[PDB]
């Protein structure tokens, strides 16, 4: 049957930029509802 | 910028080669530190040292590129006798390219800045001579 | 007027319905502890509005007809195998328990809501609130995997933050011996393959956890078995609460409208259940989730928005 | 927010803008910008948290630095010319200075920096109002004051506002992020044929709203703020991936959709000026937006992404977001190619 | 061109408002009268061509293109319905539509007077293929096909638009009937240099020209059985029908411009065919065999005679029924054996004597045995260019003897030998196959009789 | 009686379908005159 | 017996482009870099 | 021109400069910000005086009442940067 885009495709987008770096190694993903905790 | 670039045209092809020389390498060192100045300003230097180390890197990069450029470009005018000829900025793009893989220490870059260089430099000589403009004035 | 801004600007607001008899009530307790029993008597002398317990189910009991769908639009968990076989390789225990806090915390916006439109208290049993006692048993017995426990403490830190703890926490007190004494009576094939190490977890976690949270913010009652089958005595100590802790107090108008619009979407209430977390236990292939997507819209009733679906009897439709 | 609040303050933001393009006086167009300012910070700061905060802070200080170069250039202007009549600057360096406070209100490059900051940081209704309607106050300015502007500015900030945009979404994974980049990338557009023609500088920023107004639109009808969250419409409501298809395209310039129009107006002006070289390399630098559009069409719409078990009682549940003008705005942002001539209404 | 354009506008309506299980038999019936009456384009003048109104007009280079481009709307459909037959309706409906909305931009391409429009039209074919191919292909790296072939296109076409809006500035005009009456000769000049490569530079890709081609390959083995149908056979065919058209105001220059692209195309084409001689993909061999045939056509447009320029016509109504009927051929084997692999499923004359037939007649027209139109096509343009130098006759007879060796090593390879022990599921051919196959080469072949109707404008 | 819940689109609302209408109809009418207006007023204004 | 290379040039651009400390001091500074640079090299307040 | 222009102009770019080159606290920038609003206000009202256009009289007035009116917003903004972080450092605003 055609593929589709299985967990391991789908979490190149999930990160913090597309494209890592050593620069951007400690970027992480923003908080789901914009609220960082206080 | 427009002094040094009307300076640089003013001299005739494949005439003055140490003149012309003056000319890129001056172009390619201000540009060199442009970047320079916003690399430091963007990404900080760890020490004040480092960020004098950094400026000297990039702007000798820059300015050996253009001095191999300005060196190589004319002497090939001069010795091919063939002034208004693109050819010669096209060895000359080349050569300044191969400068920048060495700097780099890539084979890759060296390759292809030869390539883009040599083309980029190139059409600049025909821009010249066909009187194309980059910035247009507006007329209609 | 469907509820909205306007709505509010031309005095739909919340001040106006609530009185003190605007109450969210919620019963706790471990298994077979009468609080179901116990939440319907409070609900009745109290004139309050009565949610049963959020099972596998509560989403189709407010949509549609009301009747359950077919097992395989929950996504086949079932309470009975998390029974028969607690550490299932299908993942069936997590999904489950991914599946009844959502469950929940669709029941307490419905709960939330009806007390913000109407001003009638409600009575719930359990809550996202006290959700996770179930979650902790499960991870501490070997069930779960702890990147399910971390999945479950994302979703909660960015669902449960919008809401209003409940009014008054009422915990029903059973010790693990009787529970499962209870249970053995009951006759429940499946539920008679609990442990007591399960349910003692179950106890653990209202107890260390849930009731020392609760009375920071809410009004807790405790009774035992015995104190909880006098529901006059547990209504008249409601009754006699004073309401003097919580963030209830901090609430207004504009601060509840806010929650009404809140409460009243369901899919902004369900946003973050869904955040795309890759778990093995409650992803879904492409190719099944479309596949069962087709069949649900086949459903009767559910081809279409509520009120354009011909095919059980909704008219007019051209002009709607 | 109280809703008539929330209400004064959208028509204080759009009196702002309005008197800055009916006003004849410098001071004014000042005011306008000022009475803008003040109006929109409460609107990014209404979530409270962190990040708004943030997010606002660094747009008053750009805004207000913006606004100070601004009334320099004005004054400048009155002492050379004795007058406050907004039009062509009689001073080259108020025009400059002037140049300046206006590209770094539209945070075109390398006055850009904000941009991608501020809409990240801000809600997707306010991001919309950010990228959208703020354009309007400075691009009307500039379409008066522009036999003035130095053409070698205006035309380096163009060119870099291209390759910045460009360069910066293919890095993107929020969609915000990239709805910042894609803006800054489509002022250079549209500052770039603004000393050839100004009517395709209007035409280029009308467009650039409609589809602009038509993305954010759908994020919000789903509460997407990133590609993955997208990468769920599929299994939830299958003709907003059409739709987001075919606006992805028409933004990206692919014939026949109407986002090729400006580009394909602003090419025809410029080289009827015998500028060449110039609207090739836009052109052709353009190719990186369609390069991370081509990318958002191939997680959201063109194939299908693995699914979570609680997105089935999603099912169960209608959109009950307003989603206002969208099916008008989605029609314009992708069927207008065969009507381009209506365009001469903007002359 | 609004009796072709509205009826295949219909088309979507008839679709869409078709009972579930009618799609197929109602979009391929109608479909087929629409074809049926593209055959009144064939009136055409020995002087004047046919000019409809301001914006279409239809002389002998579009008519036999708009032909082949109506008849293969009902054979993708009939090609497409079997591995689609899983897929939801709503799914299939819109498959459907992006190959009629494909027609409907094709057809108007090329009558198209005003070369803008033919551009826009040029371009607008981009997104129902692409969609095709991204949405309704098999295989993962059908995405990177998808890129390959969108950014290849546009690298090309920006600058052609460059030039088109320069021509017209300058000249006034891009009706090219006007260009027939004002073109003027073009200088040499750096800046001539540069019109000249970015009027041709995007024909080139599409055709494609060799070093720019490996798009191609990659777009062809992940492409759905329907989208290697239209490419082969007409998408290519735009860029060779842009290359006729624009090198109008071309002259002289294009007396030194071609010569990079002669030899690319004159060496390419053997490159080609003996990289097909080492293929392992079924569709990656013919989609090599596209590249090594369409050298042909852009060696028989740049040398400019009135020979070339009809065997280029005629090679390319050839190549597009022939090409197109060995992707259908690999097509039913692969939907037997679920591989695209040569070598993996032999000996099939055994199993399947029909289908082998037509094999061998798709071979035989592959390698141009006369006097099918492929060998007419194929030697006006050896005729002429041998002319043109007569040294290239040596590489043009070297191009026979590869692809013959290639193109009846595919039916030797495939078809003889000994059949594969462990494939036991090989059904005998449906009818359905049968007469997809049939409504190939049997038009190609009645071409024979009457091939004037094929050779274009310099007839 | 399907729904368990009343839908808000149960029952067509006849003050907005009636608005609705008297829009399209008022707009359409609105239009058609002014056409004939202008086309008098331009046969008027060139002598036709 | 290149499409990676433009690729690879664009991925590397971007990541010069978008790899920002997001700190306003170094933002702000750039911004006197581009007006000292906008008047000394190329005039435009001229 | 006048000498005085010299020196207005000289501080208006001493604090657009001081503006753009930030230290650590927030608050300093804003002092750079109602620095240069001063001098604005300086050579506004010398240019009005000077050429005695009576009506623009009134215009540092309208420049000094919105100004402020903006200035009251950064430090609405300061305060609720403070109460975030017990601090108005400019480096804790990196969350972006
Ligand atoms: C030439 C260039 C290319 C063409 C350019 C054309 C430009 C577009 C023209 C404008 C199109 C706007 C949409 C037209 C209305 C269609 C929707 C409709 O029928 O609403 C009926 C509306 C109620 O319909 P609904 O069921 O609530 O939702 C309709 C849409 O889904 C509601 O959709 P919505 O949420 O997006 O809201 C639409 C409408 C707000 O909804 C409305 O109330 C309808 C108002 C439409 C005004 C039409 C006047 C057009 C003539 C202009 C002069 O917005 C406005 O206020 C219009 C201003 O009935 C009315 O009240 C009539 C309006 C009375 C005044
Ligand atoms: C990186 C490549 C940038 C181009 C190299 C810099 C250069 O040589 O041009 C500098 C340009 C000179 O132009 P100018 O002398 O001022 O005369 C106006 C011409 N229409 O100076 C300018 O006025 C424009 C500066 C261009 C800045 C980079 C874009
Ligand atoms: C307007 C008139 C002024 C014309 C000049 C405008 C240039 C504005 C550039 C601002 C955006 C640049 C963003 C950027 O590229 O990041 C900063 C960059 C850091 O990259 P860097 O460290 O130098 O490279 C090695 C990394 N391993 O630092 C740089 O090197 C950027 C240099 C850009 C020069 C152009
Ligand atoms: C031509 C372009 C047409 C533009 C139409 C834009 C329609 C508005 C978007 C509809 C989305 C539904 C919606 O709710 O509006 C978004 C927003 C409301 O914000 P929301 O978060 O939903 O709730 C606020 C209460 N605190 O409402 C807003 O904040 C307003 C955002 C749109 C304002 C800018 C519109 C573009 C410029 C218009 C001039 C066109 C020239
Ligand atoms: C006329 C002059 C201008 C010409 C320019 C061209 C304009 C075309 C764009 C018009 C504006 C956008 C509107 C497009 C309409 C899309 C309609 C459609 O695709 O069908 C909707 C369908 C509904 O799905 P569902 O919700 O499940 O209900 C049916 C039960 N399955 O949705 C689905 O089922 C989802 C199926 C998966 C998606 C498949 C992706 C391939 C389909 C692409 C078709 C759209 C192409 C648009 C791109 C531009 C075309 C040139
Ligand atoms: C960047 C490369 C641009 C090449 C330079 C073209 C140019 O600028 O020439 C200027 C000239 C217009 O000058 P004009 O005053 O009108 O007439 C007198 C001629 N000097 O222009 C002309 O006369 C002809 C302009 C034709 C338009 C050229 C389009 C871009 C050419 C570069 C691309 C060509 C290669 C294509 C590669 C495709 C890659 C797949
Ligand atoms: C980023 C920091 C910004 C700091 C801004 C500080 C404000 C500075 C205001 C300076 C205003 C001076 O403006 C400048 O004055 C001289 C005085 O004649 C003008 O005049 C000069 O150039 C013109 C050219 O035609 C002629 O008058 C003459 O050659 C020369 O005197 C300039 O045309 C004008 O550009
Ligand atoms: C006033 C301005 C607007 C003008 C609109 C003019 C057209 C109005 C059409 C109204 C009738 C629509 O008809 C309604 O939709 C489709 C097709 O029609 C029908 O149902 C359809 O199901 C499938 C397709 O999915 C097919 O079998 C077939 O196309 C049809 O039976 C519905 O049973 C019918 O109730
Ligand atoms: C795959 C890509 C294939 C690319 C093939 C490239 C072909 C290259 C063709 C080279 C000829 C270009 O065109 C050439 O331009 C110069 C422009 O200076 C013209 O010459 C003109 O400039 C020179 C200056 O050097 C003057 O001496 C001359 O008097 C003037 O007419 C020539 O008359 C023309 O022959
Ligand atoms: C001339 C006009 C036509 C040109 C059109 C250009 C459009 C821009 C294309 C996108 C550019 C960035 O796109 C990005 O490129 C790099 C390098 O190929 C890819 O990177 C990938 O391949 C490289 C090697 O080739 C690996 O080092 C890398 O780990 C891998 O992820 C990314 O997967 C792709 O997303
Ligand atoms: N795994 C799991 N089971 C749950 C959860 N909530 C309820 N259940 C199960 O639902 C069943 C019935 O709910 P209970 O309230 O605990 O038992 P009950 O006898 O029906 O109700 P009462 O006696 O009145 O208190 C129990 O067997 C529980 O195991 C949960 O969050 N996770
Ligand atoms: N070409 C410019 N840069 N400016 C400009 N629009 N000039 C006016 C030329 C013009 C063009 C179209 C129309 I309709 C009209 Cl009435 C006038
Ligand atoms: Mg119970």
């Amino acid at each position: 049957r055609q593929w589709q885009p299985d967990v391991e495709w789908a979490e190149q987008y999930g990160g913090a930029v597309m494209y890592p770096t050593k620069e951007t190694a400690h970027w992480k993903p923003p908080p789901w509802n914009d609220v960082d905790p206080p | 910028a427009k002094t040094v670039l009307r300076q640089y045209w003013d001299i005739p092809e494949g005439t003055e080669c140490h003149r012309k020389t003056y000319a890129t390498t001056s172009i390619g060192g201000a540009a060199g530190l442009v970047v320079s100045a916003y690399s430091v300003a963007l990404k900080t230097p760890t020490s004040f040292l480092e960020g004098v180390a950094r400026t000297g890197r990039y702007t000798f990069t820059a300015a050996a590129i253009g001095a191999i450029f300005g060196l190589t470009s004319c002497i090939s005018a001069q010795v091919r006798e063939k002034p208004d000829d693109p050819l010669n900025y096209l060895i000359g793009g080349c050569a300044g390219g191969l400068i920048l893989g060495a700097r780099t220490r890539s084979y890759g870059i060296g390759a292809a800045a030869c390539a883009y260089m040599g083309l980029t430099a190139a059409l600049v000589k025909m821009g010249q001579l066909e009187g194309w403009q980059v910035f247009a004035e507006p007329k209609v | 007027l469907q509820y909205g801004p306007l709505a509010y600007i031309l005095g739909e607001k919340a001040t106006k319905k609530m009185t003190e008899k605007s109450k969210l009530i919620t019963v706790d307790g471990n298994i077979c502890s009468g609080k179901s029993k116990l939440a319907k008597e409070i609900a009745e002398k109290l004139g309050l509005k009565h949610f049963p317990e959020a099972g596998i189910h509560y989403v189709d009991s407010t949509t549609g007809d009301g009747k359950p769908l077919p097992v395989q639009f929950s996504g086949n968990c079932s309470l009975e195998k998390f029974y028969d076989d607690p550490k299932s390789n299908d993942g069936n225990s997590y999904r489950l328990q991914a599946w009844l806090y959502a469950s929940r915390l669709l029941q307490y916006a419905d709960a939330l809501e009806h007390l913000l439109s109407t001003g009638q208290g409600v009575v719930l049993e359990r809550s996202i609130y006290s959700d996770f006692v179930f979650l902790e048993a499960m991870y501490r017995q070997g069930f779960i995997r702890k990147q399910c426990v971390d999945h479950y403490n994302q979703v909660k830190k960015v669902t449960i933050c919008e809401y209003l703890p409940p009014h008054v926490v009422v915990y029903v007190d059973v010790p693990v011996p009787e529970v499962q004494s209870r249970i053995q009576k009951k006759g429940n094939p499946h539920e008679m393959k609990i442990t007591s190490a399960y349910l003692q977890d179950i106890e653990n976690a209202y107890k260390g956890t849930f009731l020392p949270e609760m009375s920071e913010k809410c009004e807790v009652l405790q009774y035992s078995a015995w104190e909880a089958q006098d529901a006059e005595k547990v209504v008249e100590d409601i009754e006699y609460l004073k309401y003097d802790k919580g963030p209830w107090l901090d609430q207004n108008d504009r601060k509840l409208h806010k929650l009404r619009m809140l409460v009243q979407d369901k899919l902004e209430v369900l946003n973050y259940t869904s955040i795309p977390v890759f778990l093995p236990e409650v992803t879904v292939g492409a190719h099944q989730s479309d596949q069962v997507f087709q069949e649900f819209t086949e459903l009767p009733g559910r081809k279409y928005r509520a009120g354009y679906n011909e095919d059980v009897g909704d008219k007019w439709i051209w002009l709607k | 927010m109280n809703p008539i609040i929330f209400i004064i303050i959208l028509l204080t933001i759009m009196l702002g803008t309005i008197i800055v393009m009916i006003s004849s006086h410098w001071l004014l167009v000042w005011i306008g910008f000022e009475m803008n300012m003040l109006a929109i910070i409460p609107i990014m700061m209404k979530n409270h948290n962190p990040r708004a905060t943030e997010a606002s802070t660094k747009y008053f200080l750009t805004q207000s630095t913006a606004s100070m170069l601004l009334m320099m250039a004005v004054i400048i202007n009155l002492m050379f010319s004795g007058q406050w009549t907004v039009m062509k600057l009689f001073n080259p360096m108020a025009s400059m200075l002037m140049t300046m406070a206006l590209a770094m209100k539209l945070g075109m490059a390398p006055f850009h920096f904000w941009v991608p900051e501020v809409t990240q940081g801000i809600p997707l209704s306010s991001g919309l109002i950010l990228l959208t309607w703020q354009k309007l106050a400075p691009m009307s300015v500039l379409y008066q004051i522009f036999p003035s502007i130095n053409l070698n500015l205006i035309l380096t900030l163009s060119v870099l506002s291209i390759l910045i945009g460009g360069w910066g979404g293919l890095n993107q994974t929020q969609l915000r992020k990239i709805m910042a980049y894609s803006s800054i990338a489509h002022m250079g557009w549209m500052t770039a044929v603004l000393p050839y023609n100004p009517t395709m500088t209007l035409l280029n920023l009308i467009i650039y709203i409609i589809m602009t107004s038509t993305m954010f639109t759908m994020f919000m009808a789903n509460s997407t703020t990133t590609t993955l969250s997208l990468s769920h419409t599929w299994n939830k409501t299958p003709i907003m991936t059409v739709l987001i298809l075919a606006t992805l395209l028409s933004m990206g310039g692919l014939p026949p959709l109407s986002g090729f129009m400006p580009k394909w107006m602003i090419i025809q002006e410029m080289t009827k000026n015998n500028s060449i070289i110039l609207p090739t390399f836009m052109a052709i630098t353009a190719l990186l937006n369609l390069y991370f559009y081509m990318r958002l069409t191939y997680s959201t719409t063109l194939t299908m992404f693995p699914s979570t078990n609680n997105m089935k009682m999603k099912w169960q549940f209608p959109l009950m977001k307003k989603m206002t003008f969208l099916p008008t705005m989605v029609v314009l942002s992708t069927m207008m190619l065969p009507l381009t001539p209506m365009l001469s209404v903007l002359e | 061109m609004l009796k072709y354009i509205i009826p295949t506008i219909m088309l979507m309506p008839l679709t869409w408002l078709s009972k579930n299980n009618m799609i197929w038999v109602n979009s391929t019936a109608h479909s087929l009268l629409i074809s049926f009456t593209s055959l009144l384009l064939m009136n055409q003048f020995g002087d004047n061509s046919l000019n409809f109104s301001l914006l279409f007009f239809s002389d002998s280079l579009s008519t036999p293109l708009l032909i082949l481009t109506m008849w293969l709307l009902p054979l993708m459909l009939m090609a497409s319905q079997h591995h689609l037959s899983k897929e939801n309706l709503t799914r299939k409906k819109l498959f459907i539509t992006m190959l009629i909305s494909l027609q409907l931009f094709l057809i108007m391409t090329f009558t198209a007077m005003e070369l803008i429009l033919f551009y826009i039209l040029f371009e607008a074919t981009l997104v129902p293929t692409l969609i095709i191919i991204t949405r309704w292909g098999n295989q993962t790296e059908r995405l990177n096909a998808g890129l390959y072939f969108l950014f290849y296109t546009l690298a090309g076409s920006l600058p052609l638009l460059v030039a088109l809006i320069y021509i017209q500035n300058t000249v006034g005009s891009l009706n090219f009937l006007m260009l027939q009456y004002w073109v003027q000769p073009v200088h040499n000049s750096w800046s001539n240099v540069f019109m000249w490569l970015a009027c041709m530079m995007a024909f080139m890709v599409k055709m494609p020209l060799y070093g720019l081609h490996l798009w191609l390959p990659k777009a062809h083995v992940e492409a759905p059985i329907a989208g290697s149908m239209v490419l082969a056979a007409v998408l290519l065919k735009l860029g060779g029908y842009g290359m006729l058209r624009i090198t109008l105001i071309l002259n002289p220059m294009t007396d030194f411009m071609a010569y990079p692209f002669i030899m690319l195309s004159l060496w390419g084409m053997i490159m080609t065919s003996s990289i097909c001689l080492r293929q392992t993909d079924l569709k990656s061999l013919i989609a090599y065999s596209s590249v090594s045939h369409m050298a042909l056509v852009i060696v028989a447009i740049l040398i400019q005679t009135p020979w070339s320029y009809m065997g280029a016509t005629a090679l390319m109504i050839a190549h597009g029924l022939t090409s197109s009927m060995l992707f259908c051929l690999a097509n039913s084997n692969y939907e037997r054996i679920h591989s695209r692999t040569m070598i993996l499923a032999r000996g099939l004359q055994t199993l399947l004597p029909l289908m082998a037939t037509w094999w061998l007649l798709a071979s035989l027209t592959n390698l141009a045995l006369p006097p099918t139109i492929n060998l007419i096509g194929e030697l006006f343009v050896v005729m002429s260019t041998f002319s043109w130098s007569n040294i290239t006759i040596i590489l043009m007879g070297v191009n026979m003897v590869i692809t013959a060796l290639y193109s009846l090593y595919m039916l030797i390879m495939t078809q003889r030998g000994k059949y594969t022990y462990h494939i036991n599921n090989i059904s005998p051919s449906f009818t359905r196959e049968n007469a997809l196959m049939s409504l190939h080469i049997l038009p190609l072949l009645l071409l024979t009789l009457n091939p004037k109707i094929i050779l274009g404008p310099l007839y | 009686k399907f729904y368990i819940q009343e839908p808000p689109h149960g029952s067509p609302n006849w003050l907005k379908v009636g608005l609705t209408l008297g829009t399209s109809v008022f707009l359409w009418i609105y239009l058609i005159k002014q056409h004939n207006e202008d086309v008098l007023e331009y046969k008027r204004r060139n002598g036709l | 017996k290149l499409p990676k290379t433009i690729s690879l040039a664009q991925m590397k651009a971007s990541t010069l482009v978008t790899n920002q400390k997001g700190l306003i001091k170094l933002y702000f500074l750039s911004f006197l870099i581009t007006i000292l640079i906008s008047m000394i090299l190329f005039n435009f307040h001229e | 021109m006048s000498m005085v222009y010299m020196n207005i102009m000289m501080a208006f770019t001493v604090s657009l400069v001081g503006l753009l080159m930030y230290r650590s606290h927030l608050m300093s920038s804003l002092l750079c910000l109602e620095g240069m609003m001063l001098s604005l206000f300086v050579m506004a009202a010398l240019t009005i005086l000077n050429s005695h256009f009576t009506l623009a009289s009134m215009m540092p007035i309208i420049l000094l009442v919105f100004a402020a009116c903006e200035a009251a917003l950064g430090l609405s903004l300061l305060v609720m940067v403070s109460n975030t972080y017990g601090t108005d450092y400019v480096q804790n605003l990196n969350l972006l």
